[PDB]
């Protein structure tokens, strides 16, 4: 289901995400699941040669957010929003990492 | 598999050290490109450079003979996420 999205890489470790992004540029990103904890997800984002990792938090009402001020019903809505408005991320989610 | 932008990327001429690569110019517009290249697997790192939006080719030179490279072309500012796209990437052995 989520696999249809360019930016959704499934289970990938933090350190592996950094390798996947190392061919990236500012705004290169991917969304990953924890290999150990099903349902636990993060966004990994490249900026100025480094990778910033943001846990996708779940609100008491089930909404998702990476930045408390901006909350969403679905992950696709969250990513679409943050692709144009950084809103707490170091930069926008602009360039989905090629899946490998 | 995800579709890419640009849509085509090819090594059109090569020596063991020096490549000419080509992708498809946009039907509409682009501001400029960023290209990254480096040894496949990421151990030795990646270099990044810009390409003017008037081009749809680039040269990459000073590569090591017989080595595998990952080359990725980004249309800078293109809304990849809106259209569910990734940057185009190839692997090439020199």
């Amino acid at each position: 289901s989520l696999e249809k999205h360019s930016w959704y890489h499934g289970p990938v470790s933090r350190n592996a995400a950094e390798y996947l992004l190392s061919s990236g540029i500012n705004g290169s990103f991917l969304v990953r699941e924890s290999e150990s904890s099903p349902g636990q997800r993060s966004i990994s984002l490249r900026y100025e040669g480094r990778v910033y990792h943001y846990r996708i938090n779940t609100a008491s009402d089930g909404k998702l957010y990476v930045s408390s001020e901006s909350r969403f019903n679905t992950l696709a809505e969250l990513v679409h929003h943050h692709s144009t408005v950084a809103d707490g991320l170091i930069t926008t989610l602009h360039y989905p990492a090629p899946k490998r | 598999s995800v579709s890419d932008v640009p849509t085509k990327l090819e090594v059109v001429a090569a020596t063991p050290t020096s490549l000419l690569i080509s992708w498809d110019a946009p039907a509409v517009t682009v501001d400029y490109y960023v290209i990254t290249y480096g040894e496949t697997g990421g151990w030795s790192g990646y270099q990044e450079f810009e390409v003017p939006g008037s081009k749809s080719t680039a040269t990459i030179s000073g590569l090591s003979p017989g080595v595998d490279y990952t080359i990725t072309v980004y249309a800078y500012g293109y809304p990849y996420v809106k259209y569910n796209k990734s940057p185009i990437s190839i692997n090439y052995r020199t």
